[PDB]
Order: C-alpha cells, then sequence, then structure tokens
RNA sequence: UACGGUGCUGAAGCAACAAAUGCCCUGCUUCCAGGAAAAGCCUCUAAGCAUCAGGUAACAUCAAAUCGUACCCCAAACCG
RNA sequence: CGAAGGUGUGCUGUGAGGCAUGCUGGAGGUAUCAGAAGUGCGAAUGCUGACAUAAGUAACGAUAAAGCGGGUGAAAAGCCCGCUCGCCGGAAGACCAAGGGUUCCUGUCCAACGUUAAUCGGGGCAGGGUGAGUCGACCCCUAAGGCGAGGCCGAAAGGCGUAGUCGAUGGGAAACAGGUUAAUAUUCCUGUACUUGGUGUUACUGCGAAGGGGGGACGGAGAAGGCUAUGUUGGCCGGGCG
RNA sequence: UAAGGUGAUAUGAACCGUUAUAACCGGCGAUUUCCGAAUGGGGAAACCCAGUGUGUUUCGACACACUAUCAUUAACUGAAUCCAUAGGUUAAUGAGGCGAACCGGGGGAACUGAAACAUCUAAGUACCCCGAGGAAAAGAAAUCAACCGAGAUUCCCCCAGUAGCGGCGAGCGAACGGGGAGCAGCCCAGAGCCUGAAUCAGUGUGUGUGUUAGUGGAAGCGUCUGGAAAGGCGCGCGAUACAGGGUGACAGCCCCGUACACAAAAAUGCACAUGCUGUGAGCUCGAUGAGUAGGGCGGGACACGUGGUAUCCUGUCUGAAUAUGGGGGGACCAUCCUCCAAGGCUAAAUACUCCUGACUGACCGAUAGUGAACCAGUACCGUGAGGGAAAGGCGAAAAGAAC
C-alpha cells in the first residue's frame, strides 16, 4: 500500500483538467521509497517505505523519534 | 375472578327459555355455559359400529352465553347481579342486592 | 462399557411384519426399531442387558420416512431405524 | 415431589432415576404393543425424570 | 436434443451452495437478502 | 390454472414466435 | 394340494472340434509426436533407546464402526 | 310493521337525474345547509376475472397387428387366465453410474389424472419393504485446480501466493457357489474361504524418520502365438414312436 | 391467581384438579441436540476424521474437559552471529459475526437538462467500502464586525431567490445582520506551595419513582312486536364510569371493561442521598504546540467554473519569524481594529424507528389496503442471483341432515 509509513501521506484523488477543461478522475501518489536508516541506538539498520517529506523529517527531528511515534501509532518496522 | 361457576343455579335472562331456571353443568372456556335442561337441541346421531351406538336423534344440551343468564337469588326468587368482597382475606361472591354473600 | 441410561434410551420398539415373524421363527430374529444414532454395539449391550439373552450378531438398516399429504397440504415422516438381532439357538424372547 | 425429592442423597436420586428410566422402557415397549391403556404414565415419568435431573444439577455443581 | 441443464449435485453444491456463498464477500450478502425477504429456502443446499 | 396460465403467458410469448414466414423484402 | 404351490426323491453329468474385440499382455517388436504424481509396500540408517522399548515367527483371542443398498436407468420414473 | 343492495312498474324534470311502490333481500341508511375529493369510462394492440365464437370442428402422438373363449365386475375392444398371431432381438433384452427420490410389493377405491372406457395404473388411501469386516462410499495418497498461517502487494474491499491443507475422473487389504422373500441379497441362510488391525503368551533379537534409495510408474501402432468364456457335433442318460 | 384444565387444525382417548406445589400469568433460575462468526482439522451447511489430559472398565471400551486465528501484555526459550535480534512456545485479557433507519469518513457514476453537445448540470446523487453511537458529527475564536460593538457549537424562521457565480447560457446560490430553541465550559504541553480540597468514575447501601404478574370497581324492571330484544311504549336508577367491545336486531344499568382507588416475594431502570475505592482542588511563578505558517507547480473545497479571487485542504518541491512576534479584515499596500494557529475533551437543543405500549384517523374495506386479512415471500418459475401469485363471509348456535 503507497502509505509513508511516517506521515501517513495516501494516495489522494483528483482530475486532470484539459484545455477545453475535460476532467478526468487521476490519483496523486506519493513519493514513496524504501531506505535502510541506521539507527545508532540500536545500532542496526531498520527499513522504512517513506516519503522523501518523511525523510525531511527523519532529518529533522531524528529518527528515534519517529520510531517512538510509530509505536505509539501501534506500526510495526 | 369468574362470577358464574359450575354448580350454581341461574336463571335465563334471554332466549327462547326467557325465564327457565336450572343448573350449570360445566362453563366452558368460550364464554358459554352448559345449563342442565334448557338449551335443547336435536342432533342427527350417526350410527357407529364401535361405540356401539345405533344412532338417532338425540335430543342433547347447547351452549349458552354467560350473559344471557344471571344467578338466581333464591330469596327473593329473582336474578341478582353479582360482587367481589373479601371476608376473611379471601375472595367471595355476594349478591348486588342485599349485599349478601353467595354461597 | 456403554451406560444402562443410554442402554435404556437405545430401543424403542419391536417390529411386527411378516418378515419379522418368519424371521423370528426361523433364523431366530427379532426386528426391533431402535434410536436412530443407536449403533450396532450399543443394541447388542442393550439386548443382552435389558432381555437377558444373548445376541450373536446385529443387522442394521435405516428406513427412511415417506412423504405423505394430509388433505392437500405436503409432510413427511421420519427416518428411523431398524436392527435385526439374531439371537443364539436356544435363545427365546416375547 | 420437589420437596420429596429433595431430602434426599445424590446416589438415591441415582437409583430413583435408574428406576424411572427401567419403568420407561418397560411402559415403552408396552405401549408399543397395543398393551398399555394408561397413556398419562409416559407423560407423569417423563416430568418425574426431568425432576431428578433438575435436582441433580442443584445439588452438584451449585 | 441436448438441454441446457444437465444437472449434477456436486457441480449445484460447489457452484452455488452455501459454504460457497459463505466464501466470499458478495455471497454473503446474498443470503443477507434472502433472509431479509423472509425466504425458507435459504440456498440450494440440502 | 393461471398460475399453469403463468406458464402460458410467461413462455407463450416467450416461445417468442418464429418469424415470418415470406421470403420478401419489399423492398 | 388354498391348484397358487409345498414336501420327498433324483439319472447322466463325458469327449472332440471350432473359438474371441476377453486373458497371458503393465508383454514382444517398432515408431516419434518421446508418453501423471504421491502414498501404501520393500529397504537403509539418523538422532534416540540399550536387553527396556520396539521387530518377525507361531498360536490364541477380540474387533472391523458409520453411510448407501428398494425402484427406473436409452426411459412413461433423467434433461426436454 | 323490513335498511342498503338487486329486479320490475308507474310518475316526474330541459338534462345529468329524482320520487313512490311490488318481489327478493335480511341490517343498516341518512334529510337539509355547508365542507373535502382515490368524484362519473366504450375505446388506451389498456389490467384482472368470467363467458362466448369458430365447433361438438381438427385432433386422440410413429402403418409392430391383432383374433377368440372363460373369469371378475354395475358395466369389459383395452384388466386377469388361456390358445393362436405379429414385433424387437448389438434390443424395443439384462446390469449399473449420473440424475430422480418410494415411482418398489400387497390390499382397497375410480371423484380427479390417464388425450376413450376403465374393474386397470408409475393415480388416490392404508400397510409393508432396502440387513454387508470382503460391493460402493467414508478412509490413506495425490493430479489439474481451489483455499491459503505468516508473507508480498494494493484507496478500502481485496489480489497473488510459501509452509501447508482440500480436491477423483486416477493409486491403495480382503468372498465365492447354491438356496430363499409378495417385495432385499456377493448383505439373509447352508457350505467353503480370505484380509487388516489390536491385545496376549512362547521362541528369536537391532529397533527407530518428517529423512535416503527402490517400487508404485504409466505412450501410440502392429504382429502373431498360447488359452478361456462360449458354441457345435458326438457320446451318455431320461422320455417318445407320432 | 385459581375452579377448572392436558397449545391449534381437531374430535376422541387416557388423566389431573376443585382452597391450594391442577392449570394459567410474571420474575429469577436450570437444561439448552446439530449447523451456522462456528472457533480441534476438514468440509458439497445441518456431515466426516481426530489429538491431549483426567476419570471409569465386567479390557469390549465408555464419560468429561481442552485444543481456532489475530492483537496486546508477561514469562520462558532462542538462529545465521559474540552479545543481541528475528523467530518459537506457554499463559492472561480482548476482538471476530448479525442487524431497519439515522451519523461521520474513503471512493464515486450516467441517463437527463442545456430544446444538439464537450465547459456546466444531474450530483458529491445513486452505488460500493470502512467505523461508531443511541444519537453521531462539530464545538469554546489565529471568529465576525466596522472604529460602534458582539462573544463556542448545533437547529428553526427571516435576510433572499438578494449579492454574486455562470458557454454571464441552462442553471447554482450565499453571507453580514436580526428573531428564536437550547446554553457550559475545561485540560496538557510544569514546576513549586499548601495536600486530598472541586468534580468525575466505579462499587455498595438506603429512599423515592417507574417497569416486568395483577385487585376492586356503580346502577332496570314491566309490556308489545318478533325466531330471538339490546328495539318500541311505560316507569325508575348510576355517573370523577354515556371510552370501547361482546352478547340470538341498536344495551349507561347483561358481560368484559372504563373513571377512580390500590397492589410486588423477586429482578431491573432512573433519580437523589450516603458509604467505600479511585480521582485530584486551589494559589504563585512560568511556558504558549516547526518541516508548521507561508510560498512555487497541479488539483479539490468554499454560492465563487482562475477570474482582478481572498479563505480552507494538500499530491509534489521548498520553507519562516516565534509575544518587541504572527494571522485575518475578499487582489494589493499603509493605518487602525480584532484574534492567537500548527495538542486535545465536552451536555443540550438536532436526525431516525428493526421493536414495545397506549391512542387517533373527512385512510382502505378483499381487483382496495402490505406482495401477503387465508400455513405468503408460500405455491410456482429460473442453473443462479432473483422473480413471485391466486385464494375472505353457512347459521345466533352445527342444531352440519337420524331414517
Ligand atoms: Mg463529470
Ligand atoms: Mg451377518
Ligand atoms: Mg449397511
Ligand atoms: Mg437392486
Ligand atoms: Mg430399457
Ligand atoms: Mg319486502
Ligand atoms: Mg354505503
Ligand atoms: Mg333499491
Ligand atoms: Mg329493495
Ligand atoms: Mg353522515
Ligand atoms: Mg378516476
Ligand atoms: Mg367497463
Ligand atoms: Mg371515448
Ligand atoms: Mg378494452
Ligand atoms: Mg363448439
Ligand atoms: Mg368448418
Ligand atoms: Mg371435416
Ligand atoms: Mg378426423
Ligand atoms: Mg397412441
Ligand atoms: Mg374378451
Ligand atoms: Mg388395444
Ligand atoms: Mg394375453
Ligand atoms: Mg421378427
Ligand atoms: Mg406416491
Ligand atoms: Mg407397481
Ligand atoms: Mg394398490
Ligand atoms: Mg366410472
Ligand atoms: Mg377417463
Ligand atoms: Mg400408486
Ligand atoms: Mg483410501
Ligand atoms: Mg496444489
Ligand atoms: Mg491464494
Ligand atoms: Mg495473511
Ligand atoms: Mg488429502
Ligand atoms: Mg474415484
Ligand atoms: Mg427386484
Ligand atoms: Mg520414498
Ligand atoms: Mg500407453
Ligand atoms: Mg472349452
Ligand atoms: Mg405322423
Ligand atoms: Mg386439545
Ligand atoms: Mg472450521
Ligand atoms: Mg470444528
Ligand atoms: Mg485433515
Ligand atoms: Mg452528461
Ligand atoms: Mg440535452
Ligand atoms: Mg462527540
Ligand atoms: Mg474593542
Ligand atoms: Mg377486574
Ligand atoms: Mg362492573
Ligand atoms: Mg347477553
Ligand atoms: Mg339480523
Ligand atoms: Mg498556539
Ligand atoms: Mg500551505
Ligand atoms: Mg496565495
Ligand atoms: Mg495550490
Ligand atoms: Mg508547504
Ligand atoms: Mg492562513
Ligand atoms: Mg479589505
Ligand atoms: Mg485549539
Ligand atoms: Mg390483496
Ligand atoms: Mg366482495
Ligand atoms: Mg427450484
Amino acid at each position: 500500500s503507497r502509505v509513508c509509513q511516517v506521515t501517513g501521506k495516501r494516495p489522494v484523488t483528483g482530475n486532470n483538467r484539459s484545455h477545453a477543461l475535460n476532467a478526468t478522475k487521476r490519483r496523486f501518489l506519493p513519493n514513496l521509497h524504501s531506505h535502510r536508516f541506521w539507527v545508532e541506538s540500536e545500532k542496526r539498520f531498520v527499513t522504512l517505505r517513506v516519503s522523501a517529506k518523511g525523510m525531511r523529517v527523519i532529518d529533522k527531528k531524528g529518527i528515534d523519534t519517529v520510531l517512538a511515534e510509530l509505536r505509539a501509532r501501534g506500526e510495526k518496522y | 375472578a369468574a362470577k358464574i361457576r359450575r354448580d350454581d343455579e341461574v336463571i335465563v335472562l334471554t332466549g327462547k327459555d326467557k325465564g327457565k331456571r336450572g343448573k350449570v353443568k360445566n362453563v366452558l372456556s368460550s364464554g358459554k355455559v352448559i345449563v342442565e335442561g334448557i338449551n335443547l337441541v336435536k342432533k342427527h346421531q350417526k350410527p357407529v359400529p364401535a361405540l356401539n351406538q345405533p344412532g338417532g336423534i338425540v335430543e342433547k344440551e347447547a351452549a349458552i352465553q354467560v350473559s344471557n343468564v344471571a344467578i338466581f337469588n333464591a330469596a327473593t326468587g329473582k336474578a341478582d347481579r353479582v360482587g367481589f368482597r373479601f371476608e376473611d382475606g379471601k375472595k367471595v361472591r355476594f349478591f348486588k342486592s342485599n349485599s349478601e354473600t353467595i354461597k | 462399557m456403554i451406560r444402562e441410561e443410554r442402554l435404556l434410551k437405545v430401543l424403542r420398539a419391536p417390529h411386527v411384519s411378516e418378515k419379522a415373524s418368519t424371521a423370528m421363527e426361523k433364523s431366530n430374529t427379532i426386528v426391533l426399531k431402535v434410536a436412530k444414532d443407536a449403533t450396532k454395539a450399543e443394541i447388542k449391550a442393550a439386548v443382552q442387558k435389558l432381555f437377558e439373552v444373548e445376541v450373536e450378531v446385529v443387522n442394521t438398516l435405516v428406513v427412511k420416512g415417506k412423504v405423505k399429504r394430509h388433505g392437500q397440504r405436503i409432510g413427511r415422516r421420519s427416518d428411523w431405524k431398524k436392527a435385526y438381532v439374531t439371537l443364539k439357538e436356544g435363545q427365546n424372547l416375547d | 415431589k420437589a420437596k420429596e425429592l429433595r431430602e434426599k442423597s445424590v446416589e438415591e436420586l441415582n437409583t430413583e432415576l435408574l428406576n424411572l428410566l427401567r419403568e420407561q422402557f418397560n411402559l415403552r415397549m408396552q405401549a408399543a404393543s397395543g398393551q398399555l391403556q394408561q397413556s398419562h404414565l409416559l407423560k407423569q415419568v417423563r416430568r418425574d425424570v426431568a425432576r431428578v435431573k433438575t435436582l441433580l444439577n442443584e445439588k452438584a455443581g451449585a | 436434443m441436448k438441454r441446457t441443464f444437465q444437472p449434477s449435485v456436486l457441480k449445484r453444491n460447489r457452484s452455488h451452495g452455501f459454504r460457497a456463498r459463505m466464501a466470499t464477500k458478495n455471497g454473503r450478502q446474498v443470503l443477507a437478502r434472502r433472509r431479509a425477504k423472509g425466504r425458507a429456502r435459504l440456498t440450494v443446499s440440502k | 390454472m393461471s398460475g399453469k396460465m403463468t406458464g402460458i403467458v410467461k413462455w407463450f410469448n416467450a416461445d417468442k414466435g418464429f418469424g415470418f414466414i415470406t421470403p420478401d423484402d419489399g423492398s
């Protein structure tokens, strides 16, 4: 499932509007990527299917804070 | 909480026997009684070899509505409506006239 | 050992018939209407206890119920079970 | 008869239940033939068995 | 001529039976409709 | 029987008719 | 003899020939298009067991449950 | 001391209509003045039910074929018994699977069903009838394929699929002859067998698997040879002498 | 509570009971086969096959319990790999499924209308899915206003078919403000001080009020017609009861009831009160929700279709200040006013009716009214999803026609 584990981003639905304003339903997918994050405390790598916004979030808050949030959310990693 | 019971002597208020008296033989669950000797019909009884009935025109008693009968008050010689009271913590019947307990 | 209460609920009735009279007088076999869940061992123990008689073998069959019409309304009778109980020779039963 | 049967033991109730069931068997075979001409005894027995099983579930496990 | 109904109870029950209905989501919605309508015979299954 | 009549109507029209019986296109 | 039946008794009961599309044959020969699986069965040991467990050999004994079995089935009983 | 409704008659109004009354019917009806409408039917190849018409017409479902006597019976072309005749006979005979689900047998009935009658019936009603260690299923095994712990994926539902687990149409132990019932029989009976599990003694002593190997285990066509089923003839026995 | 009962078609048989364990009604209990979430494994629903343990055994074997999956927690164990971790196993607690409408959310049509049609409309409708509750949702101003001021949310009447939006077409369509229903405010981002202080929750008890069986309950005779009186004609009586229904024709006074008066061993609801348990109250000084606001691109929502378009949401790329600061006031700037986002909770008024009880109807009266007044979601049809009927009335009483 195209879900960022960190931010909870999700494929949303919208429209392709043409020049003649013809509306067709499309989707807006998140830029998800699987990345191994070095956790220094547990001294191991943890793979997360995370968006690039979430990678900026981990670079700002730190990965320990985020894995605390995922445990408080009740999400496996 | 039934006013007219089994062994009671009643008089007939309405019908082809308006004024006759008799004893109740049994009361039915449909709100009807069979009074001894009153609502006589002649049933054409079919013979049965089993049960040893030759089969004939048997005259017997039909049921009648309780509303059509009333308890004969042998004191006054008339019909009286029936009320309920408690005597000794026990629900008894009494005549509405003269407030006398039905026995 | 089968419990006596079950052995008392196994047997329902004797089945009277021309075939039953023949099997009783020739092969010394009684014909019983039994409970539907009753097995052959339960039957053999019941006859050996409640009638005090020695059973050689038990043959069973299931009787399918007939489809009847009471008036014009359809209906179906119950399936019941029938046991041919072969007694040993010399044994006798009412 | 629940009042009478309450003043009994567990083994006495089991004895009565087993005598009831023997009577129920002998009635059922008697009515299987045309011998039984008191049909109400089957009902009386079926209730009395129910009273015994009831009191056994009261005295045991309750 | 060969007509379109050539019966087979095994194929009837594997295709339209109770457990085939209860297996999937949409089949369970069928039994809810037939119970709501008040069908006596809810399925094929005898 | 109007239920055997149901058969009658339900499928003496679902017999569907065969068709016109003159190979004529009035063309 | 209920004319339906039931009971008793009971001869000979061999050979030759022909002979299958059936059996030997899951064979044989041959061809190319190159022709299921798994268990039962047999056997081998592993940890384990060490004279116990288990194994086969004989004999004895017990058990083998439950369900179907009627009837039509190229058809008046199935699909029409 | 007879309502509505139904059916007639008489009278009356320009009309939609109104009034009275006879019969039926056997218990509700309602002036006036206002009010509200599911408010007026001949048509919609209108909807539902009933009855006509054609018409006592067509047809009565393979051109395999019937005839007679007797019986039963209210009644016999159709039922039963009998003698003839004809038809199938690689089926129009017999056994099953699938499927149906008591149509089986016996007694009784003939309203309806049966393209006629029906005493008959697969029809109505009642009763009876299906007996397995060896047949089959269940069961052990798997195929195609299905489901699918976890798992991977996916807006959600859900999709695929590992371990596994289901799944025969295929693999896997074992019974034959004779007799018998109105109806069951490789199921009952008689006779003679067989198989797999148990426990238990006695002798003997390497047992052990979720593992290894073997086996199971496999195509088409063709050619003969050896047989049997089975049949024919002879012999034999019993009967016959037209 | 009771003198009559053993449900109906539907008689009969055999019985029970009549002063109180007959029956009947209610409360609490007991039992509660098999399938089905179905949960020991499987499975063509109502079937097949087990395992472990504890008991019995007349050794043939019987009975009972347990054994699903997932989540969370705890214990033990435990790889590659040293620790470790993954994994494994036990145990405990919970969930799972069904169900009418209402509710919130994730997705999301077309016919149609535009007299064609593509923007638009239909319409965020139908439908599908997820989750919850008796209501939900929202909700305590980074709001409106306009230099006067108001003071959470929700609902109704106006404003107003206005302002606007719009192939400026068809059509869509507010708000400010006003009148009402109802009203309620709080907490954490943090330390102390006083300490148990408000309130809430649970659990007891007590009281009250209901509910789940029930009790009493007034008062009419004569005559006529007639099959039968409740009708007619006389003469009375009741009424806090002339609501209604039944009774052989239309009954205030025949019956059931009604008005009114009461009633609960037991269970339970709602209130209070109180006990216990938990919960913290208040004061001071602080702190004041960052990948956020905002921006670029693409879309969506706001009545507002990108237009000069504010505001809200965010798929993508970025990216502040932080109380001397920031947001809004419909492009935008300046001044002024007003408010304090990036954390939460919260009753009421509001919406609905599978179901229960009472009552009502210028609603129907058997081709109507529910499809169904009657054994109807039946018969029947269809492989299936699904479709889906017809069919009421003897009489007061069977006295249902002996012969
Ligand atoms: Mg569109
Ligand atoms: Mg045998
Ligand atoms: Mg059998
Ligand atoms: Mg047979
Ligand atoms: Mg044939
Ligand atoms: Mg008249
Ligand atoms: Mg009228
Ligand atoms: Mg008239
Ligand atoms: Mg008239
Ligand atoms: Mg009127
Ligand atoms: Mg009209
Ligand atoms: Mg007309
Ligand atoms: Mg016209
Ligand atoms: Mg017409
Ligand atoms: Mg004609
Ligand atoms: Mg003509
Ligand atoms: Mg002619
Ligand atoms: Mg002709
Ligand atoms: Mg013919
Ligand atoms: Mg003749
Ligand atoms: Mg003929
Ligand atoms: Mg003949
Ligand atoms: Mg010929
Ligand atoms: Mg039949
Ligand atoms: Mg026959
Ligand atoms: Mg017959
Ligand atoms: Mg005739
Ligand atoms: Mg005929
Ligand atoms: Mg028949
Ligand atoms: Mg097998
Ligand atoms: Mg497979
Ligand atoms: Mg799968
Ligand atoms: Mg999974
Ligand atoms: Mg298997
Ligand atoms: Mg097979
Ligand atoms: Mg036969
Ligand atoms: Mg192998
Ligand atoms: Mg081959
Ligand atoms: Mg030979
Ligand atoms: Mg001659
Ligand atoms: Mg009864
Ligand atoms: Mg299961
Ligand atoms: Mg299970
Ligand atoms: Mg299994
Ligand atoms: Mg359109
Ligand atoms: Mg248009
Ligand atoms: Mg809320
Ligand atoms: Mg101010
Ligand atoms: Mg009362
Ligand atoms: Mg009264
Ligand atoms: Mg009366
Ligand atoms: Mg009348
Ligand atoms: Mg803030
Ligand atoms: Mg932004
Ligand atoms: Mg902007
Ligand atoms: Mg944007
Ligand atoms: Mg941004
Ligand atoms: Mg902003
Ligand atoms: Mg401005
Ligand atoms: Mg806030
Ligand atoms: Mg109707
Ligand atoms: Mg009518
Ligand atoms: Mg069907």
